[PDB]
């Protein structure tokens, strides 16, 4: 996303109560955007909570931060979605699979997506690369979904610090690495130099 | 003046040429001075070729006892290195494009010709030295540059040689360092009999100002390219081949101690050491790559 | 010149064309024009020479026809871009880029 | 683990102790750890090596060499029957109920990876369990049971860079 962000702040900061209430209904009935961060985040939405279009801002943090299991448990509070809306909140769930593995089977897929034949899954998964959300490729005989690459949903304000402490334990990986070149290269001319002082004695005997 | 090596001076190349101080002297060329451009592009039509020996001609001039290249481009011939002057199959392609060249400002002339030695080092051959004998009687002045692609890649060094034949019946001085390269047996005796017709000149590289700029910049995101190598499956049949010829050379060495030159099996160790020693600089690599992308995790 | 290429790089294809200065100009557009009369989609690389910037100053440009006050006009937009991964073509920019124990 | 500690307390004692001839719990001890370990070349030199005073004196020592017998000639139905036989406690009963949990382990990661398919009464004699308990067991782990044939169908089951650079630096010098 990225038209459909200024496109849809626009009407945002200039919509009240039942617009806004509706307009989630619009963002999430929208191809493209799979990204709610900027619009969850607004106080104009914020008003929404805890009032009476509250299942609505619940719908929006389910889309935002959970998965179509998520709201699978809580269909009877939040609002009823068209297949057009509970097709994207699959793919946001294959993303948040995909998220914590790259190789997902299909068995994890059906049981999550909440499908009954291959085909659907497949076909999905198909949507899914179409509308640039995944990149990968299905292998039928293994019954496996590669994940080449998948897109970024989840905002974590409070949960930021994990992403950090994932950079840091890579950040901490290349200073080993580093290091470690520095020491065996070191060591590859300790060996060398000596090597060479140890000829040169061998060969300052020849003269005896 | 970084750019300076890069004016044409026609009038004073004229000059050189009416006067040809090579007839003076044998070992008049000493230098051979090496565009970026021409470097790469020779490297890029040698790897090109894999494991199939290419040839092209090289554009270039002349400065004192100094050649210099500054372009190449491949030649559509059949025969390199079966062909006595094989080169002569792309006469007209070779006028044609030198005229085209002309047309948007490439003023060099030919220089000299390059082609490759997949996997088997830089020198000349029997056929090699007819053809750059055959080019110093009727085109000088000339220079024959030879690559090794496959070395190349598997030492992560550029493996090239520039080369000038004596006359026929002319004897070369005490001069004749030879860097040493393993030969393969199917090619040592051709290298031996005809080693001694030609010398090698001092190779030194160069590039402009703005190559000096852009391959900064380039590095930049070039970076990317050398964490993601790959280099033991690119050229893989070379290690193979050379373990191959390792093998007979392993054979001779064995016969020479079976009954009864000069410690072949020293010769054989040092080839296998410099062989072993790309494959492990190429696992180095590798691992070097697990360790930076693979042991993370979440 | 492509009756002679294709002789020597029999499976390469024209992709399109650069020049060099600084962001797309009207005599970019109009050459850009004469080169799809050759070709349906070429590409436009551009690199400024007198980059007074720390990025590599190199770009590629794809031409879209787009409709401004009612006029069907060609623009330009910009493509991201890679570097190629050959082995040689690395070893030789890096000894270029170098010039100056096994390990 | 700590029968291994054991084992080498064993063995020191067997020379700085004697005297000669070491002492009879010991002996007891050091046999049937040495069954534990499998190391039946240690467990018959070190029977032979016995003298027949201690022999005769005591005949526990003779209880558990004839499990060793059994295990020489791979009889398990007999290994488990030789185990339940004699009592020693504190010295050698405590380690009897190892051998016997060991011997089960043994037996059954063979018949994991030797047999395809094997009758039930054979494999329950192999790991000394009756044929009830060890069907339940095996078909609680994954295996195939098939009834009236009476067979079981068994399923089968810098650190790297400094290495590096001592290779090279050996082929360089
Ligand atoms: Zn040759």
């Amino acid at each position: 996303t990225g038209q459909n962000q200024e496109q849809f702040l626009l009407l945002a900061k200039s919509a009240k109560g039942a617009a806004l209430a509706t307009l989630i209904h619009q963002v999430l009935e929208a191809p493209g955007v799979y990204v709610f961060g900027e619009l969850l985040d607004m106080p104009n939405v914020r008003e929404l909570a805890e009032s009476d279009f509250a299942s609505t801002f619940r719908l929006l943090t389910v889309f935002a931060y959970g998965t179509y299991a998520d709201y699978l448990a809580e269909a009877r509070n939040l609002p009823p979605l068209t297949e057009a809306q509970k097709n994207k909140l699959r793919h946001l769930s294959v993303v948040t699979l995909a998220a914590k593995v790259k190789c997902i089977p299909y068995a994890v897929l059906l049981e999550a997506l909440a499908l009954r034949n291959v085909r659907q899954l497949e076909d999905l998964v198909i949507e899914a690369v179409y509308a640039d959300v995944l990149r990968g490729s299905l292998d039928q005989r293994n019954q496996r979904l590669e994940v080449d690459y998948s897109i970024g949903r989840d905002i974590q304000r409070q949960d930021l610090s994990a992403i950090a402490r994932t950079l840091q334990e890579w950040c901490v990986g290349c200073e080993v690495v580093l290091s470690g070149i520095e020491e065996q290269v070191s060591r590859a001319n300790q060996h060398k130099e000596q090597q060479l002082g140890l000829k040169q004695q061998i060969e300052s005997e020849v003269a005896n | 003046s970084i750019d300076e090596i890069y004016k044409y001076d026609k009038k004073q190349q004229q000059e050189i040429l009416a006067a040809k101080p090579w007839t003076k002297d044998h070992h008049y060329f000493k230098y051979c001075k090496i565009s970026a451009l021409a470097l790469l592009k020779m490297v890029m039509h040698a790897r090109s070729g894999g494991n199939l020996e290419v040839m092209g001609l090289m554009l270039g001039k002349v400065d004192g006892e100094t050649m210099i290249i500054m372009d190449s481009f491949a030649l559509p011939v059949e025969g390199t290195e079966t062909r006595v002057n094989a080169q002569a199959a792309a006469y007209e392609y070779m006028a044609a494009y030198i005229e085209n060249a002309k047309q948007v400002g490439r003023l060099e002339n030919a220089i000299g010709w390059y082609h490759s030695h997949p996997g088997y080092g830089c020198w000349l051959s029997g056929i090699d030295v007819s053809t750059q004998m055959l080019n110093q009687q009727f085109q000088e002045p000339f220079v024959a540059v030879v690559i090794d692609p496959t070395r190349t890649i598997s030492a992560g060094k550029v493996n090239l040689g520039a080369f000038r034949t004596y006359p026929k019946g002319y004897k070369p001085p005490d001069e004749g360092p030879s860097e040493y390269q393993t030969i393969p047996l199917n090619k040592i005796e051709d290298f031996g009999v005809h080693c001694k017709q030609y010398y090698a000149l001092e190779v030194s590289y160069f590039k402009s100002s703005l190559d000096r700029k852009l391959l900064e910049l380039l590095w930049n995101k070039y970076w990317v390219n050398t964490l993601s190598s790959s280099s033991l499956l690119t050229n893989a049949d070379y290690t193979t081949g050379q373990v191959f010829d390792l093998s007979e050379k392993l054979e001779q060495s064995e016969a020479q101690l079976g009954r009864g030159s000069e410690d072949k099996l020293a010769k054989a160790t040092r080839d296998s050491c410099k062989t072993t020693i790309e494959a492990i600089h190429g696992l180095m690599s590798q691992v070097i790559k697990d360790k930076l992308f693979n042991q993370i995790n979440i | 010149k492509e009756e002679q290429f294709k002789q020597v790089f029999k499976e390469l294809e024209f992709l399109g064309w650069y020049t060099t200065g600084g962001p797309p100009d009207p005599s970019d557009i109009h050459v850009h024009k004469q080169v799809c009369e050759i070709i349906e989609s070429p590409l436009f690389l551009k690199l400024n020479p007198m980059t007074k910037h720390t990025d590599l100053p190199v770009s590629v440009f794809e031409s879209v026809i787009d409709i401004i006050n009612g006029e069907a006009t060609m623009l330009f937009a910009e493509l991201t871009y890679t570097l190629a991964t050959e082995e040689a073509e690395r070893i030789g920019v890096d000894h270029v880029a170098r010039m100056t124990s096994t390990v | 683990f700590s029968f291994k500690k054991l084992l080498d307390q064993c063995e020191n004692q067997e020379l700085e102790a004697p005297g000669g001839i070491a002492t009879p719990p010991v002996y007891g001890q050091l046999l049937a750890l040495y069954l534990l370990h499998n190391d039946m070349n240690n467990a018959r030199y070190l029977w032979k090596r016995i003298p027949p005073a201690i022999k005769s004196a005591n005949s526990e020592l003779g209880g558990i060499w004839s499990v060793g017998q059994r295990i020489w000639q791979r009889d398990f139905p007999g290994i488990y029957t030789t185990i339940n036989a004699h009592q020693w406690s504190e010295t050698v009963q405590p380690i009897m109920e190892a051998l016997r949990d060991a011997t089960r382990r043994r037996a059954f990661a063979l018949v994991s990876q030797a047999y395809t398919s094997i009758i039930a009464d054979d494999f329950a004699a192999f790991v000394g369990l009756p044929v009830e308990e060890a069907v339940k067991g095996i078909l609680e782990q994954g295996w195939q049971a098939d009834s009236t044939t009476r067979m079981v169908l068994p399923r089968k089951p810098e650190q790297q860079l400094a290495r590096l650079t001592d290779y090279v630096a050996f082929l360089e010098n």
